[PDB]
């Protein structure tokens, strides 16, 4: 059902971009408009989109829009998997990378809450001390000598272990590893630390910086010693630091309350540091 | 009677003895008061409440204290807070409930009961700081003040955790409740079995907002030995941020005790407990103190609304607004204020009064962008030594909400901005804010000006110019706002000034520096015989009462009345002064270049501020002539 | 509670005059003197008058907890007692069973007071009857461990009084009870699963997690005192010494004073880098029982 | 030079409680004015003075006091 929904949501997203997405008339820019973009980014088929959120907003009175904005990092499967379901239709090696701009609102480093996240929102600050440009997994083929490697998949999440299931075989399992460097996809990435804009910070609080990560062909776009402007895909970091913060820090003690007595405890803290990610980067400002 | 195990609160009963009060109050904190309205107060408030539907009924304790019944519940809620603000939160909301029930219909329709309502009482005890506090004591109510050097960004914290399976994948989640996340081993969908791995995906999970704030405590009635305590405070949800640093802050909370891990690898805890403050509830503006700008505060304004809140701005009643524009209307009122500021200090009115101008500095001006030469009007005062220099900064330093007092030589251009220390806590690097930018807003005070080392002022020709600082220095840059006055005390070589000399040379400094000063005060004393003699009455009483009272005497004054008053006049005022002045005010600047183009600047500002004051959006042609004389004033004291 | 030797002298002296002979209490307790606390405790948490007074409602907390663990140790009592009586098959016995089958808060876990010893001098020294010589950080030797020893010296540092735990409460919430463990050293592991009776031997153990109202806090503050620097031999240099500070005693302790501490002196666990000990050394400190400052 | 006026203030400094005998150079600036040190144990970063700070409530005793130089003067001053 939650399956249903979400997928209720692809359709009507899906449908979306295939119903008409201009109003235009005579002169234009008469329709589509996404069907162009799609067209004209297969024109240099480099994958990868831009479509406006404003649009998306006014469109379907916006119960769409907020089934989007609020549950955005839920909603990513679906939304790309739908373009790759509308470029299969309608177009003949598979990265795709959706970036909404144009939103109608800006809120201040200062004012990002927790209520607002995994969903996506608007920064804007001055960017600081650019990252050389490194790859990453988020798809593997690793697996053990036996009896086969070359099983690619998993890693969605930033773990970044390991292998889900259908081990060895025949040793079936647990195990782990091994994992190959020759076969994978890898994309980007630079990491930007982002600064608050020197004039809005209130005294006497001094700014604080956060850190942006930047993946997708938004790679680069950011600049040293510049304000920008940022769509959210928001997320979060785990951090090891905090201790002593003071407390109470919640624990990840297993419920052992199944199977019988004849593992240990296994117990890991979890603490987390927001720091915002950016699929979109421009330098209005 | 049921019981708790080990509070001696017996559930419910409490809640009758809260209600029979919460219902029924009115005023008998008078009968402690002695009295010398009439209505209770809950139900009122606890209507508006309902119909603002800010939640945050911050409850007063005490109230309670003195009443019967709950005169136990008192002692109870000191003794036992956590236990004790879940029951009254609860009672709180069945009596708006029932309230409603009265009235049929309420609010469109039976949601806005099932919202919650929470308590946040304050005003609970008086008690001996931080430092003084026994282990006894590890959960209770406990009152705070002082500063805030700092404040860490939001840290987020787990509220329902969330989990999918590999198997098959079904979605299901955890809720935290007590300290820890227990996950189940296995499994749902399949469920089999199997013992397939359950995954936790923490961006699904839901949160709530962390954040810590140090606090450098003065409870003053100090036992010494003991030098300034720090302390930090972990607040929650919404009262995040609503602390800007620097502010001084009545916050009460309960005391705590946590264990933090000494290895960071194996599971040990380092025993010998550290303790911290849980801020129950902030109490950010005072009665004694002066009042915050809006400028300032802007945004903190334009937001605090949106998710609500409680308190910030000092807010006053109706009648006393009557009061002041009354009051407005007393001609001696430029005169009255002035005697009124310091009490205990005589004569040397002029000084009073000047400074009086600098609380009502200026006119904030921010033209389409840039613009900014704020209200900030700056005074530095020489003279001979024993003239109550100092006690004057005593006194504006106690006023003035935001501002810092700092001597001479005890000060250095990294103390007075960006430290850049390690935190030492979680052993990083952090910002702290220096001795100016805290500064910022109220009144920054000097002493022995005089005496700053030479690399030091070179600070000022940033801040009095700019009215901004510009840090480019070590790992953050950026130009940082500081918008401050400055009231600078000065000691002259002499140091007794002497007769002639140039004076412009006696006080020293670099003549640059020195001109900039908005409004320079020279204080001399010419002998008067038939001075000192009334002077030594004025001081050498006290005496009697040996419990201070009746300073000034009989001599009409305000009190508490004066600091409403100023902020009223700051907030709701906002002068101009159009076309009548500018004849009469460049003619003044040219009569004094017949000095530098600083001294206009200066009078424009100076004398918009007693436009300020007496309630007038528009400048008189009249009332420049004194914002002259001011500065003509000092200048009857060049003579010698 | 404070006690004094020194009426404990002339208790000797009137039960030796004036039989029969009594042990010698004294130099037994300066010679050892950390047993004897204990024990003196035990001694003293028989005999006490008895209700004595109503609680009220603010008196205190932790007197209440208190109240209501000794209310709750009672009924126990009484219940287990009621039950068996029922079944059967002098009337001591019965007592002796129900209090040997039943779990109770320990004595040590609820007492409200603390005990502290005072070392004799004085006029007494001269009466005649050596556990106050004031003493050098020098004159220490090393051989001295245990004892109770008076010394005097100059404060310095002695850092503020945070809450140190001494037995932490754990509450199952499954099988009820509780779980005390004693805590000792500079660290501590704290436990999981259940140590309940009830949830041992049980398919599924409950699980536990800590309560800090509950457990037992003293307060603990450290301070450092160094040589008078008039007694220090005429080279050298002026040592250091640590003292501990736990329960009342607290904050009587100032930087910048010239003083007479009196405690029982005792080891602790330590050694330099790890390559460095021979083994097992014991690095040492002073436990503070009683204060005595000059000006 | 004689007169024997520093024989007073350790005459004082011995009587009074909370007193502190202090010279020039002697003691520091450092000295009077509290530094900001790491706190073994409990923690952290206490500030921990001297002369001044350290006796107060108390009399506090000064000699040689002209060779104290400039920052020190500002202190006491
Ligand atoms: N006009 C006055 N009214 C009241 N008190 C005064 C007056 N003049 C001097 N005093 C008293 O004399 C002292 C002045 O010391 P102060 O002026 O601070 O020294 P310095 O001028 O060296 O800074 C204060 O205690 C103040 O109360
Ligand atoms: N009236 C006096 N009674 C006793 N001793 C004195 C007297 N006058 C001077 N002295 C001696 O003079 C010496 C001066 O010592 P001191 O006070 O250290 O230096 P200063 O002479 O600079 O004050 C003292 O040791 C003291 O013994």
């Amino acid at each position: 059902v939650d399956d249903v929904t979400g997928e209720k949501v692809r359709e009507a997203f899906e449908q979306f971009l295939e119903d008409f997405s201009v109003q235009s008339t005579d002169t234009g820019e008469v329709e589509k408009v996404y069907r162009a973009q799609i067209e004209f980014m297969k024109i240099y088929d480099l994958n990868t989109i831009y479509i406006d959120y404003q649009h998306l907003s006014m469109r379907e009175n916006g119960a769409l829009a907020m089934a989007i904005s609020e549950q955005y990092y839920r909603f990513l499967p679906f939304l790309q998997k739908g373009l790759r379901r509308v470029v299969r239709k309608y177009a003949p090696e598979r990265v795709f990378q959706i970036s909404f701009f144009n939103l109608p609102t800006v809120h201040r480093i200062r004012d990002i809450r927790s209520e607002k996240i995994g969903s996506l929102l608007s920064i804007s600050g001055t960017v600081t001390r650019t990252s050389e440009v490194r790859p990453e997994l988020y798809k593997a083929s690793f697996t053990c000598d036996m009896c086969r490697a070359i099983v690619d998949n998993v890693e969605q999440s930033f773990k970044y272990t390991e292998p889900t299931f259908c081990p060895n075989p025949s040793c079936e399992n647990r195990a782990f590893w091994t994992l190959n460097v020759t076969r994978s996809r890898f994309l980007d990435w630079q990491k930007v630390r982002i600064q608050e804009n020197a004039n809005e910070i209130p005294t006497g609080s001094m700014p604080r910086t956060l850190d942006v990560i930047l993946r997708g062909d938004s790679v680069e776009r950011a600049k040293p010693g510049d304000r920008c402007k940022f769509t959210g895909v928001e997320i979060v970091v785990p951090d090891v630091t905090q201790l002593g913060l003071p407390g109470v820090k919640p624990s990840s003690t297993l419920d052992t309350r199944g199977i019988s007595k004849t593992r240990s405890l296994g117990v890991r803290d979890l603490t987390y540091k927001i720091s915002f990610l950016a699929c979109h980067v421009i330098s209005i400002g | 009677l049921r019981i708790i195990w080990g509070t001696n609160v017996s559930i419910q009963e409490c809640t009758t003895n809260f209600r029979n009060f919460l219902m029924s109050f009115k005023y008998k904190f008078r009968k402690i008061l002695d009295e010398r309205d009439e209505e209770l107060y809950y139900i009122k408030q606890l209507n508006e409440m309902r119909e603002l539907g800010t939640s945050n009924l911050n409850l007063d304790a005490r109230n309670l204290l003195a009443y019967k019944q709950t005169e136990d519940l008192y002692h109870q809620l000191l003794n036992y807070p956590q236990e004790v603000i879940s029951i009254m939160d609860q009672t709180i909301k069945d009596c708006m409930v029932s309230l409603i029930v009265d009235n049929n219909l309420d609010y469109d329709l039976d949601e806005i009961e099932t919202k919650f309502y929470k308590v946040r009482p304050y005003n609970v005890g008086s008690c001996k700081g931080m430092r003084e506090l026994n282990p006894n004591d590890i959960d209770k109510l406990i009152n705070l003040k002082g500063l805030v050097l700092r404040s860490t960004p939001v840290i987020p914290d787990m509220k329902v955790a969330f989990f999918k399976c590999n198997v098959c994948d079904h979605t299901m989640a955890v809720e935290i409740d007590r300290g820890v996340i227990q996950e189940p081993a296995r499994c749902e969908r399949i469920d089999c079995n199997e013992p397939n791995s359950m995954s936790l995906i923490h961006n699904r999970c839901s949160f709530a907002d962390k954040q810590v704030i140090k606090l450098q405590e003065t409870p003053d009635f100090v036992p010494d030995g003991q030098t300034p305590h720090s302390i930090s405070l972990c607040v929650y949800d919404e009262l995040v941020d609503s602390c800007r640093a620097g502010d001084r802050i009545e916050v009460t909370g309960t005391f705590r005790s946590i264990p933090i891990r000494a290895n960071s690898r194996q599971r040990v805890l380092k025993s010998l407990y550290k303790t911290y403050v849980d801020v129950v509830h902030v109490k950010v503006s005072d009665k004694r103190l002066d009042v915050d700008t809006s400028t300032i505060e802007q945004e903190l304004m334009q937001n605090k609304v949106d998710h609500n809140e409680v308190e910030e701005v000092r807010q006053i009643t109706d009648q006393d607004l009557a009061k002041i524009r009354e009051v407005a209307a007393r001609e001696d009122l430029y005169s009255l204020l002035a005697r009124s500021i310091a009490p205990s200090i005589y004569e040397l009115e002029d000084v009073k009064k000047g400074i009086l101008l600098q609380l009502f500095g200026g006119t904030n001006k921010t033209f389409t962008k840039g613009g900014r030469y704020r209200g900030d009007i700056n005074i530095l005062l020489c003279g001979d030594p024993s003239t109550s220099k100092s006690q004057i900064l005593q006194y504006v330093h106690k006023i003035t909400p935001r501002g810092v007092y700092t001597s001479g030589k005890g000060s250095s251009a990294v103390g007075l901005t960006a430290y850049i220390t390690r935190d030492v806590d979680t052993k990083q690097l952090v910002l702290e804010s220096g001795a100016l930018v805290l500064s910022d807003g109220g009144v920054c005070c000097i002493d022995e000006f005089d005496k700053m080392s030479d690399s030091t002022r070179s600070v000022l020709h940033e801040v009095m110019e700019q009215q901004t600082i510009s840090i480019a220095k070590a790992g953050i840059i950026t130009t940082l706002n500081a918008r401050s006055s400055i009231l600078a005390s000065a000691n002259p070589i002499g140091s007794r000034y002497n007769p002639n000399l140039p004076v412009t040379e006696n006080i020293d400094l670099p003549p640059p520096l020195l001109s900039r000063f908005d409004l320079v005060y020279l204080v001399l004393d010419k002998v008067d015989e038939k001075n000192d003699r009334e002077l030594a009455k004025h001081l050498t009483n006290l005496y009697l009462e040996d419990k201070p009272e009746h300073i000034s005497q009989d001599d009409v004054l305000p009190v508490e009345f004066l600091t409403m008053y100023i902020s009223y006049a700051k907030e709701h005022i906002h002068p101009i002064i159009t076309e009548a002045a500018k004849t009469e005010l460049v003619r003044a600047y040219v009569g004094m270049r017949k000095a530098t183009t600083r001294q206009l600047e200066s009078m424009i500002r100076l004398a918009e501020a007693h436009a300020k004051m007496k309630l007038k959006n528009v400048v008189e042609l009249e009332d420049v002539q004194e914002a002259v004389r001011l500065i003509r004033s000092a200048i009857k004291d060049y003579a010698t | 509670v404070i006690i004094d030797l020194d009426d404990i002298l002339q208790y000797q002296n009137e039960k030796f005059l004036q039989g029969t002979q009594a042990d010698d209490l004294v130099s037994a307790i300066q010679q050892n003197a950390n047993h004897f606390t204990e024990l003196f405790c035990r001694a003293i948490d028989n005999n006490m008058p008895l209700p004595t007074k109503e609680i009220d409602y603010k008196d205190d907390v932790l007197d209440v907890i208190l109240n209501q663990r000794r209310l709750r140790n009672e009924r126990m009592l009484s219940d287990r007692t009621n039950e068996i009586r029922s079944e059967n098959l002098m009337n001591d016995a019965l007592r002796e069973v129900v209090e040997d089958e039943t779990e109770l808060f320990p004595p040590n876990l609820t007492r409200r007071y603390f005990l502290y010893f005072k070392p004799l001098s004085q006029n007494c020294a001269r009466r005649y009857r050596i556990s106050s010589k004031p003493l050098s950080v020098r004159q220490i030797k090393g051989d001295f461990l245990g004892q109770l020893i008076t010394v005097r010296g100059i404060i310095t540092r002695v850092s503020d009084v945070k809450p140190a735990v001494e037995v932490i409460a754990y509450t199952c919430d499954q099988c009820g009870y509780e779980v005390f463990q004693e805590v000792n050293s500079r660290t501590f592991t704290p436990l999981s699963e259940c140590t309940s009776e009830e949830c041992s031997q049980n398919q599924t153990k409950g699980q536990l997690f800590m309560s800090t109202r509950a457990s037992k806090f003293s307060a603990f503050q450290e301070c450092k005192i160094q040589e008078l620097s008039q007694q220090v031999p005429v080279g050298h240099i002026p040592r250091s010494l640590n003292i501990h500070v736990n329960g009342t005693l607290v904050r009587s302790l100032s930087p910048g004073d010239i003083v007479d501490v009196t405690g029982i002196f005792l080891p602790a666990p330590y050694t330099g880098f790890k390559a460095l000990k021979a083994g097992l050394l014991t690095e040492t400190y002073l436990e503070a029982q009683f204060v005595r400052q000059h000006k | 030079p004689g007169v024997a006026k520093s024989q007073l203030l350790k005459a004082i400094c011995k009587i009074s409680p909370r007193g502190v005998y202090t010279t020039g150079k002697g003691s520091s600036g450092v000295g009077l004015t509290a530094a900001v040190m790491k706190d073994p144990v409990t923690d952290e970063m206490i500030l921990e003075g001297g002369a001044l700070v350290l006796a107060d409530n108390g009399i506090c005793c000064i000699d040689e006091f002209d060779k104290m130089d400039e920052s020190d003067r500002t202190a006491i001053h």
